[PDB]
């Protein structure tokens, strides 16, 4: 699933409604639901490329 | 020829370079990255395991 969509048609049904025939629709997107954690050294020759594979893979 | 009779150990000293950095650098460039995203989650869980 990517989307939530909502439908209210039982304004029309409410008593004393004052949304009566309310057409309209709200769409919420649900990636924050479908993954929370989605907001989250001498120039050597070993240590910068260990960085290096480190940013390639957090890339 | 008149080495003894000085001393060079300043102009040659030993590295202070790490291997360990050598080592997990051999490490990921083994695995996958899917196997990093894991171990990430093997973190997580053990934190979440060591809260409860």
């Amino acid at each position: 699933l990517s989307s939530k969509v909502t439908s209210g048609a039982a304004s029309q049904f409410y008593p004393n409604s004052i949304y009566p025939s309310l057409n309209v629709e709200v769409v919420q997107n649900l990636y924050a639901l479908s993954n929370p954690a989605f907001s989250s050294t001498v120039k050597d020759e070993s240590a910068i490329k260990l960085a290096e594979l480190q940013k390639e893979t957090e890339r | 020829e008149e080495c003894m009779f000085k001393d060079t150990r300043l102009d040659v000293l030993p590295p202070q370079v790490n291997p360990l950095n050598a080592i997990l650098a051999q490490h990921t460039a083994q695995t996958p990255v899917h196997r990093s995203l894991e171990k990430r989650l093997w973190t997580e869980v053990r934190a979440t395991a060591v809260s409860e």
